[PDB]
């Protein structure tokens, strides 16, 4: 996944969000699945920076939507974590491991808990988040809420305990 | 500054 010129070059244009260039890339043989030595990958750049439009450009190529970097974090993490509804809600749809977790013990949910990201939380609760799972630290999503004093988000995941 | 709350995000922006 790496040596090749194109594929350099797609992560960079992912980074950059430069649409046109993705799909000019892909359009003439990019590996969709590129990844630079720590294994960060054009989907997990889209996903961290909020480029929807290239999301789902990969996604059409058929992308590894589960690709984890060496630190364990997926796409899904990322966009959690810097609060892209829309990308999330795509990556579920295309069967992304909901509970995938990263190298302290955080799953989605936890990052979009830390954050107060209310409507990634309904979303990753919809397609089957897990409100148990807890970090390296023995936090679940609900810890986190009432530990950052996140009333609104604490409503709902009391519900759920 | 961002406060990261993951793993490896220095090397999301470089």
């Amino acid at each position: 996944h790496h040596g090749s010129d194109l594929g350099k070059k797609l992560l960079e244009a992912a980074r950059a969000g430069q649409d046109d260039e993705v799909r000019i890339l892909m359009a003439n043989g990019a590996d969709v699945n590129a990844n630079d030595v720590y294994g960060i990958t054009p989907l997990h750049l889209a996903a961290y920076m909020g480029h929807l439009e290239i999301v789902e450009v990969l996604l059409k190529y058929g992308v590894d939507v589960n690709a984890s970097d060496q630190f364990g974090n997926t796409p899904l993490h990322l966009a959690a974590d810097d609060g892209h509804l829309e990308i999330v809600e795509v990556l579920l749809k295309h069967g992304t491991d909901v509970n995938a977790t990263d190298t302290w013990g955080s799953t989605p949910l936890h990052l979009a808990a830390h954050r107060g990201h209310l409507e990634i939380v309904e979303v990753l609760l919809k397609y089957g988040a897990d409100v148990n799972a807890q970090d390296k630290f023995g936090k679940t999503a609900f810890d986190i809420s009432i530990d950052n004093g996140n009333e609104d988000l604490a409503e709902i995941l009391q519900k759920l305990n | 500054k961002r406060i990261h709350i993951g793993p490896g995000r220095a090397f999301y922006t470089t």
